[PDB]
DNA sequence: ATGTACAAAAGCTTGACAAAACCTAT
DNA sequence: ATAGGTTTTGTCAAGCTTTTGTACAT
């Protein structure tokens, strides 16, 4: 009983609302096949998310449906986290900035990195700035990462807060903007596909 | 034969390896290895493990090895059961995954499922939280550490069994963060044919009892490992959950689930027996 | 883990001036570093190389024979390639790696169709072919089914009747039976998993005295079947399930069994009838 | 039978004003005292004695030799019993449990002697006597198997030319040949394990392919090494070992292959070169 | 003949040093 | 692949504590 492209995501969130998580892990390793690692994460893991959410928000299901559904994707990306190499060299630290509870958008580029042979280390979300520059600096970390899904989290810290955790700081996610990362003292970043090759280039260019 | 950990003598040792007895407290100042147990005296008191142990070191050195690594290779490889919840945390402070994810796979097997959580994945969380406490990490060291153990939990409770059946229902209570503690009695649950929903932590109660109700959960269970979102909750708010509730961690006693509507559970051993019988 | 430069010049070949230069021009291999600056190979590293002499000898640069080998990415069809050859050259530690490789990505159901049978599969057509002995079917034989039996010993064991699974007497291949052992405790069926070759009274007799609700039986060869006579499966269990190459719906039939087509639909026919 | 205080004086070498000091301070030996209060040792105290005596001047101390020798106190015997009833009764979840406590007490390599090794052997006495049938026996093999290699697995992994373990052809008892490469692997050896029953010809070919050091061969049944001609292991590998119930000196010699008796000294055996 | 004391033998720790192996560089 | 600076390693010494064999006094 093979199912069509689309009804895919239509499907997987189905699966998951009726507590069928061994179907719903049988259509995702589905998708994985069809469209690869990469693939399925923006064409399947990320609409759903998506939708949940809105679903949410629209009153269709309640939380304990969401936190179901979001638990189980979370173990899926994890997977995949895992299953890609880990090289030596000066680690990335990837996190999120403090308040900031949505560690999926964090997993994601951490995951992008790793791909392209970056030794990323996921510290997992909500961690307070000292704390961060700290390890930066102990473990030699060549740069670190945050991914703000909302916006005020951002709003709450001070000018600069970020401009001295790591060599290179960068700055994304649905809750960060080029204005907002510039008072920071961040680099903004617009897609997570651009983020591992801008290791290499320096700056502005 | 029965016992591996027993009782010589530095001189038996050098009548047995061939080292003398001035090398081998030599490379227990350089190395720390071997460390055997202490006569209330000062003396020393090596095991027959040890001294086979040492026995296969002069293999490699008359091989053409160095101590420094001869002894590195055999700690990595024939590890002390002990030593494996202080060095995967050692690992991973220095940021070494792939070393981190070994060491587990090595306790895994030792110890086998429940018996690794038990001695390697509690013990080592426990320690990280007083680390921290008295300030020996910051927060983004124990957020690593934690992140990486409860990936290798989600592994194992992904590679147990999920049957059909009425769900169980698993989270937290609502302004409880550790969701560890709830993964834990999933896993056991699953281990024993239970069918458990884990759902992640931090979960409203109006949206639980709806949750329940509408997949015909038969029970649900909460883990509280602080004790303040307890006390923030009224009284009997956990009685209409689910035709059973239960209720365990380190923030739960059993006044406070008497208060609460639900069933105090001490261990995650008798939980899913609790559930074949009635109440 | 922890080498010197003394014992990969040992165990590799190549000299230890060779080791440094690579280590200046390409950065691989990068050990870990003593406090004094003395080098630590690890045993994945010493691995690594001795399959670069390999390519150096077969014709290649250094240049390019680490490059293809730093950036190795293996496919997902080329991990059934890559498991055979590393168990043909008897790396057993590169074996065991590519295997959780696999486990992660089509997850555990998904890595025995799509690796750990197509393998066993290819492996037979081999020796067949006269491409391979039975000494060297028999190391990635015995490999294979423990990690099948690691999987097994990590899914849940419920309570209540058990379910016996075995081969029938004269049948040797067990693999096909661990399997459908696997598939039952991963739906919460209490499986025990007995191993191949089981006497028909023996195991009647079991099933009695646990009052097993079950028997299932997994049949690779036809003749071990043949050789049987008719209702022979009947009394041996209230349920008897009979699978696997050698055995088929008329053949199944005949012996007083219920014929099954694939291990996923075997979970779910112990509860509907 | 009883001895005085000179008795074992003489029978021992330790005059009888040390055996005083032994027992007014580490407890070790508890003579027998008459109403006057002369000391009347055991028999099993003046072998005890004449052991220590051994180890002392092997260079020992007394303190240390006698507590060494308070290694007479068996373990936890039940667990053999028990492990076996839990299996006959279908309960794999505590039967593994008990088997992880044996573990953690004696160690790897002997829970291997004191609970794997004799429940195996009671269970094929067992069978024998009629009490449990092959379906049982089938159970708890599969079962005590599948730890053992858990345990192999534990173990390293070293590179280098590895050393073959497996069974002459028509035997199909593993479980020894595991056990010779679980030896092997903790002192350091790359034993492959290449599981049981492999036909000769395949196996020389293999060795010589991968250029292994050593093959290892466990027999438990004689039938099958006799059903082989002189010298037919003499080739297979640059060394040849040959051991188990169904193995010995006479029968190894000629068929070409070193005899070894304990599993012990095979990995100290493989590492210096034997004499003819 | 039960028991304490004394001297010798063996251990243990801090400290240091000369040779072997090793790292880096022209 | 020659050469120089550096780290690692086996060995021993002084100072002193623990332990054990012999004996000393009742
Ligand atoms: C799961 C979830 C949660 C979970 C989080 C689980 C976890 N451990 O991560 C929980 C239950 C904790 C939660 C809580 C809340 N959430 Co919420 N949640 C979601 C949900 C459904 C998915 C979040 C997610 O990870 N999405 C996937 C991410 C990866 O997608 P994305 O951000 O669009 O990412 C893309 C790009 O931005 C880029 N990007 C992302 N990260 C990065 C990083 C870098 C470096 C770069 C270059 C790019 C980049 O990558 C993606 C490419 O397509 C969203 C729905 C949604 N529309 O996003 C709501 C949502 C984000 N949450 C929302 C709300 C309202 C909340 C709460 C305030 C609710 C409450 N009152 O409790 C709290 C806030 C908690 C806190 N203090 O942070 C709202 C946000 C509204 C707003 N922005 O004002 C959303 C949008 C739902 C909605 N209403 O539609 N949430
Ligand atoms: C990791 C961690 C976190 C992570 C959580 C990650 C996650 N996603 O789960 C984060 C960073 C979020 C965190 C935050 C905080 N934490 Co915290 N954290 C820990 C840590 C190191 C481990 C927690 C854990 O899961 N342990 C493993 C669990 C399974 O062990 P256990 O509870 O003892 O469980 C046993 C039994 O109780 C039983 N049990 C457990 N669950 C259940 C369930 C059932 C049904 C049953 C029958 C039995 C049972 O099973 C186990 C058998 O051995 C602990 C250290 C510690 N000593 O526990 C601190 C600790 C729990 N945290 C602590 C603190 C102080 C906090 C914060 C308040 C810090 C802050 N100011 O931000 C916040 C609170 C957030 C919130 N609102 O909940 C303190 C608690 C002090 C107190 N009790 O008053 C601890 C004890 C650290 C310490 N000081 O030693 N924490
Ligand atoms: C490993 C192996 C062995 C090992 C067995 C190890 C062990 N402990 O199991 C040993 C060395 C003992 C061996 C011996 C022999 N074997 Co052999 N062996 C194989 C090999 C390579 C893999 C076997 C295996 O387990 N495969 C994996 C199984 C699971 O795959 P599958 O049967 O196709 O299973 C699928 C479905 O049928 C289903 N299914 C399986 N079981 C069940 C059960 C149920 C209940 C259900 C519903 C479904 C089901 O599940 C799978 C879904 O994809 C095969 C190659 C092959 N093509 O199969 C040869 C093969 C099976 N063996 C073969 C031969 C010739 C022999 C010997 C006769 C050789 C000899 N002369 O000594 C002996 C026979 C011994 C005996 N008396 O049984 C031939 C069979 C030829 C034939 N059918 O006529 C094969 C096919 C090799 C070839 N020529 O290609 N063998
Ligand atoms: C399990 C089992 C089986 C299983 C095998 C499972 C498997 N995959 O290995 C099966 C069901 C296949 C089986 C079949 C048979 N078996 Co059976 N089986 C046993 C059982 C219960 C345990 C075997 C075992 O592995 N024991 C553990 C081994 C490691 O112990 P051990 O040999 O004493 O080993 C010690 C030393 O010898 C040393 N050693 C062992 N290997 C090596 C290797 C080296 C290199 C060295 C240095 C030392 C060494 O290590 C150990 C140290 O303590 C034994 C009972 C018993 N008393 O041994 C019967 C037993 C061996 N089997 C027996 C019989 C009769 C048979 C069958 C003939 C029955 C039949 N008619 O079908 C067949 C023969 C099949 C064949 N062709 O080989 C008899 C043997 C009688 C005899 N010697 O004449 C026994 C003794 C049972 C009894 N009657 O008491 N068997
Ligand atoms: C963004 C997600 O946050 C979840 N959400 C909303 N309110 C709460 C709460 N009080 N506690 C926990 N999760 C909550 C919803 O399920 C939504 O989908
Ligand atoms: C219980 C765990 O909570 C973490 N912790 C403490 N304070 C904070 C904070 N403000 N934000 C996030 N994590 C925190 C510590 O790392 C401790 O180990
Ligand atoms: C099905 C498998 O059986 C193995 N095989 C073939 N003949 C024998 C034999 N005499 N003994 C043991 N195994 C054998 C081959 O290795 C083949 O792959
Ligand atoms: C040595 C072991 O062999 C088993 N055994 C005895 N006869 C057979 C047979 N025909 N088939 C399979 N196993 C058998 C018994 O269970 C015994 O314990």
């Amino acid at each position: 009983q093979e199912v069509r492209p689309e009804d895919l995501g239509t499907g997987l969130l189905e699966a998951l609302l009726r507590g069928d998580l061994a179907g719903a892990e049988a259509l995702f390793r589905r998708g994985l096949r069809f469209w690869g690692p990469e693939g399925v994460l923006e064409h399947l893991l990320l609409p759903v998310l998506r939708e949940v959410g809105e679903a949410w928000h629209r009153g269709e299901i309640g939380v304990a449906e969401e936190h179901l559904a979001s638990t189980f994707l979370r173990a899926r990306l994890q997977e995949l986290l895992d299953l890609a190499g880990f090289p030596p060299g000066p680690p990335v630290l990837v996190t999120t900035p403090p308040g900031e509870r949505h560690e999926i958008g964090a997993m994601l580029a951490a995951y992008h990195l790793r791909r392209k042979g970056v030794p990323a280390l996921y510290l997992g979300p909500d961690t307070p700035l000292p704390d961060l520059r700290a390890l930066a600096r102990r473990l030699g970390a060549g740069a670190v990462v945050l991914s703000a899904v909302l916006s005020e989290p951002l709003r709450a810290l001070p000018d600069g807060a970020l401009k001295d955790l790591a060599p290179r700081v960068f700055l994304g996610g649905q809750g960060a903007g080029p204005e907002e990362a510039r008072r920071l003292g961040a680099e903004y970043m617009e897609d997570l596909k651009g983020l591992a090759e801008a290791l290499w280039l320096p700056r502005g260019p | 034969h029965m016992t591996s950990s027993g009782v010589y003598t530095i001189a038996e040792v050098e009548a047995m390896t061939g080292l003398s007895a001035e090398v081998l407290r030599q490379w227990e100042r350089r190395y720390g290895f071997p460390k055997p147990r202490r006569t209330p005296g000062g003396h020393r008191l090596y095991s027959a493990e040890d001294v086979e142990a040492l026995k296969t070191i002069k293999r490699w050195l008359e091989e053409g090895a160095t101590p420094k690594a001869a002894i590195r290779r055999y700690l990595a490889q024939e590890v002390r059961p002990e030593d494996l919840g202080t060095g995967l945390l050692e690992a991973l402070l220095r940021g070494d995954l792939a070393g981190a994810e070994a060491l587990f796979r090595r306790g895994l097997r030792f110890w086998g499922p429940e018996g690794v959580l038990e001695h390697l994945l509690l013990p080592v969380l426990r320690e990280v939280g007083e680390a921290w406490h008295r300030g020996e990490i910051g927060v983004a060291e124990e957020h690593l550490a934690s992140t990486f153990l409860r990936a290798r939990l989600q592994e194992l409770l992904d590679l147990a069994g999920f049957p059909p059946g009425p769900p169980v229902l698993v989270t937290t209570p609502p302004g409880e963060r550790h969701e560890i503690g709830a993964m834990l009695a999933a896993y056991h649950l699953r281990r024993k044919g239970v069918p458990a929903l884990y759902l992640g932590p931090d979960t409203p109660l109006p949206d639980l009892r709806a949750l329940a109700r509408r997949l015909g959960a038969g029970a649900v269970v909460l883990s509280a490992v602080l004790s303040e979102p307890l006390r923030a909750l009224p009284d009997g708010a956990l009685k209409d959950l689910a035709p059973r509730v239960f209720l365990g961690g380190q923030g739960a006693g059993p006044e406070e689930a008497r208060r609460l509507g639900a069933e105090y559970m001490e261990d995650l051993k008798g939980l899913a027996e609790a559930l074949w019988l009635p109440r």
